[PDB]
RNA sequence: AGACUCUGGCAUGCUAACUAGUUACGCGACCGGUCGGCGUAACUUCUUAGAGGGACAAGUGGCGUUCAG
């Protein structure tokens, strides 16, 4: 299953190097379920993701 | 980033503290009275002054600053400082004393005065 | 009687600073500008736009202060901060001379229903006659004004040629031609002076600036007449040419006077927005009053003609 | 219907409710708070900025002295005060309202002025906080024209007035049940619960004391009958010789004293709001303490940070490892 | 150090340029047009080199002890 993603706000900068991006995406699924991932590359606020994985939850704690 | 020089904001003040009836909110035409005010040999610090001078009167003509003295609050605050009222704040009708205070007053011959008031402490 | 809102004017970057109305023609109108541009306006009065621009008269290299037309509809003339006196033609859309003469910011331009009279006053504390053709007539310096020289303008009466020169010298001044002798010493100003307008019959004459009390003195006798305060400062000042009618731009606002009682007629203000509350509202620099009687043209910091109309009831 | 501050402080949408909604333009300029002035920036506009006649000033204000409460009022705060007085002449009878109010009935009771009584949650001997009873939370409940004030000092002049008023509740408001403070030398009272030295005699002398305002009219303050608060315990104490300079901190005994400034740094002041949407992403559950500054190293503390630590008497016993900042 | 000065960016505004250039007008060559062919009335767009302008955190919005920023 491929699930479709938005960005509701741009966190900061996550990785070692600071390459990953930490990001909060809302569903394009309808659902209000915010889940923070990482991103590779440039993300604005306003992005549109295709996430691989939709179950997967990114470093919260 | 971008900082004020000394001289500009002293000269600025004096432009202010001086004719401050001259000067307004539009930022050209307070360049050009400064340039007909002060001895400016710099046309950029010039600018300088009046941007400076701008922005103190912008923010000068909603309250007072804390630096300098202009020609009209100098009254102004002459004014609000040899004020009186009419009825003297001390002249109180009646006065609330205590017992120990009325004793006091008592062992100083004035048992005699009328417009204490001696409340106990309920 | 009301003033309402018939139109608006867009067409300047920098602020409206002064509007020319031609009493020749009631449908072309001019207007000066910051932005270095001086737009004749080609007037349609539709809903979607009161006028649309016809030609923009570019050729000054800095703030454009005060433009005049002539007594006919082909002639313009403006005075600019860079010193430059620029004689236009409106037919064109091009200069036909340029009057070369001040030093210092060129702040008020004078035009005569002869025409061949030209007054310029400029902050080089100095007043110029000009002829048409661009000769220097008679430079005036002994004691003209202490500061800037603001407003100047004439008397638009077959009685004597006279100029009014008001400045930031806190002095009304008075010349008459041919002599270039000072009539009348006006004293009774609180800070600097604005503007100087001179009564349609060529009478009275009304003075303001920063008090933000219009003074009305007389041409013929040299006498004060009447006091009209505002709340803020004035910026410009403006006659009715039917009316008998002294309206005055203040501070954000414009206020209307009747003469005859004293009395205050409405005061001319639109803004909706309450969001911006530490933010100061856009003053109004310019006002003119049409040929109509009816229309007022109004120049502002907003960088927007607005026009007024009255609608009786 | 007059707006105080404290209407749109509280998020009172009763837009609805009046039709002679009118503010003071200085009370709605005077708040700081961004959510309040975003509120100020949408609402559907029907609220109109008014200006009272000096006239109605002086009025106010001549038996605003008379009640005690003109110190603890503020300009706008008159300013408000008289929009209502003015607004209630123009519509409705002058006559209703009394000009100078009541002589005050001094009532006395043994219970101690720290009693937690008219705090919600706390019960005695049932008294619950419920997701029923928090909209219910306000004051003590019970036409055309009132008040939105939140501030008690405005509702006693008010209701001394007899001038109609209510809160952010719909109905008006009959009994107010607060605390003001008595100096228990010079006998000023003072409406402003956040002060510590009268505005008369300037000693640190100010004790609470209860009182209740009537629709009617009427005043009445409940004394403590208690040897606990009058008891000149740790008060007389040896203080240290004056120190002046950057980092000496006096100790406090004037309203009007200069002190030297010593602010906590921005990561030390920070406190960890854990209903931030953002929270979880952040690293630690708690915001990190500051211990690199120089604030940290001086052992600069919060106004709030050592309370119970200044109620103790100075002539006791702290234990003997202890020193008190 | 900053400040001072220069420099560069901008001007169809100005001052000029027989060692700069354009436009128009004549003559010529070529098929009503093309010509770094040649000859003085247009004055500066290009080129040059000067003066004077022009930007000062100027304005608006947000953040800020409501100030410095
Ligand atoms: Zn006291």
């Amino acid at each position: 299953p491929i699930k479709l993603a938005r960005v509701t706000k741009v966190l900061g900068r996550t990785g070692s190097q600071g390459q990953c991006t930490q990001v909060r995406v809302e569903f394009m699924d309808d659902t209000s379920r915010s889940i923070i991932r990482n991103v590779k590359g440039p993300v604005r606020e306003g992005d549109v993701l295709t996430l691989l994985e939709s179950e997967r939850e990114a470093r919260r704690l | 980033g971008r900082v004020r020089t000394k001289t500009v904001k002293k000269a600025a003040r004096v432009i202010i503290e001086k004719y401050y009836t001259r000067l307004g909110n539009d930022f050209h035409t307070n360049k050009r009275v400064c340039e007909e005010i002060a001895i400016i040999p710099s046309k950029k610090l010039r600018n300088k002054i009046a941007g400076y001078v701008t922005h103190l009167m912008k923010r000068i003509q909603r309250g007072p600053v804390r630096g300098i003295s202009i020609k009209l609050q100098e009254e102004e605050r002459e004014r609000r400082d040899n004020y009186v009222p009419e009825v003297s704040a001390l002249d109180q009708e009646i006065i609330e004393v205590d017992p120990d205070t009325k004793e006091m007053l008592k062992l100083l011959d004035f048992g005699s005065l009328s417009n204490l008031q001696v409340t106990q402490p309920t | 009687e009301q003033m309402t809102l018939r139109g608006t004017l867009k067409g300047h970057n920098g602020w409206v600073t002064q509007i020319a109305t031609t009493p020749q023609f009631p449908d072309m109108i001019l207007s000066a500008s910051r932005d270095k541009t001086i737009i004749m306006w080609k007037l349609t009065r539709d809903e979607t736009n009161y006028g649309i621009p016809q030609r923009a008269l570019r050729g000054h290299s800095h703030f454009v202060s005060d433009v005049v037309i002539s007594s006919d509809g082909q002639f313009a003339l403006s005075g600019s901060w860079d010193g430059t006196l620029r004689l236009w033609d409106l037919t064109t859309g091009t200069t036909t001379r340029r009057f070369v003469g001040h030093t210092k910011d060129v702040l008020s331009v004078a035009f005569s229903s002869d025409n061949r009279q030209i007054v310029s006053g400029s902050r080089d504390k100095t007043i110029k006659l000009w002829n048409t053709l661009g000769v220097c007539k008679y430079t005036v310096q002994d004691e003209s004004h202490s500061e800037w020289v603001s407003c100047v303008r004439f008397s638009p009466n077959s009685s004597n040629p006279i100029i009014v020169s008001c400045g930031w010298d806190k002095l009304v001044k008075v010349w008459n031609l041919a002599n270039c002798k000072l009539k009348t010493n006006h004293i009774g100003h609180t800070g600097y002076l604005n503007t100087v307008t001179v009564s349609p019959d060529g009478s009275l004459c009304a003075s303001g600036g920063k008090d933000g009390q219009a003074m009305l003195w007389d041409l013929n006798e040299g006498k004060h007449l009447y006091t009209l305060d505002g709340g803020d400062i004035i910026n410009a000042l403006c006659f009715s040419p039917n009316r008998y009618w002294l309206c005055a731009a203040t501070g954000p606002s414009i206020k209307i006077w009747d003469l005859e009682g004293k009395i205050i007629v409405d005061e001319l203000k639109q803004e909706v927005i309450s969001t911006s509350s530490k933010a100061e509202p856009p003053q109004c620099t310019s006002l003119a009053w049409s040929a109509d009687g009816q229309t007022l043209f109004a120049g502002y910091t907003d960088n927007l003609v607005r026009v007024w109309q009255v609608t009786i009831g | 219907v007059v707006a105080d501050a404290g209407a749109f402080l509280r998020h009172a949408a009763l837009q609805d409710i009046g039709k002679n909604i009118y503010t003071i333009r200085e009370v709605v300029t005077e708040i700081r708070d961004k959510a309040t002035r975003r509120r100020l920036a949408v609402l559907p506009y029907e609220l109109r900025f008014k200006e009272p006649l000096p006239e109605y000033v002086r009025l106010v204000t001549e038996f605003s002295k008379k009640t005690g409460d003109y110190p603890s009022l503020s300009a706008t705060d008159i300013q408000v005060l008289a929009l209502t007085y003015q607004l209630e002449a123009e519509f409705v009878g002058v006559s209703h309202l009394k000009q100078e109010p009541q002589k005050v009935k001094v009532s006395s009771s043994i219970q101690h002025p720290e009693t937690p009584l008219h705090i919600s949650g706390f019960h005695l001997p049932g008294g619950w906080i419920t997701p029923s009873n928090i909209k219910q939370i306000q004051q003590e409940l019970e036409v055309r024209v009132g008040c939105l004030t939140t501030d008690f000092a405005m509702q006693n002049v008010l209701l001394q007035m007899g001038l109609h008023v209510l809160a952010v509740n719909g109905m008006l408001i009959r009994e107010a049940r607060s605390y003001i403070l008595r100096c228990h030398g010079c006998f000023k009272t003072t409406s402003d619960m956040s002060r510590v030295f009268c505005s008369h005699c300037g000693n640190k002398t100010l004790k609470k004391v209860s009182v209740t305002v009537s629709d009617d009219g009427t005043l009445h303050m409940h004394f403590s009958r208690n040897p606990k608060v009058l008891n000149p315990r740790g008060l007389r104490y040896s203080l240290p010789t004056p120190k002046g300079g950057k980092y000496a901190i006096n100790p406090h005994l004037t309203e009007d004293q200069r002190f030297p400034q010593l602010r906590l740094s921005q990561k030390a002041r920070q406190k960890t709001n854990v209903f931030a949407p953002d929270y979880i992403a952040g690293v630690s559950p708690f915001v990190e303490n500051d211990i690199s500054s120089r604030s940290a190293t001086l052992q600069v503390r919060d106004s709030t940070l050592g309370a119970g630590r200044r109620r103790l008497n100075p002539n006791a016993s702290r234990k003997k490892f202890v020193k008190k900042r």
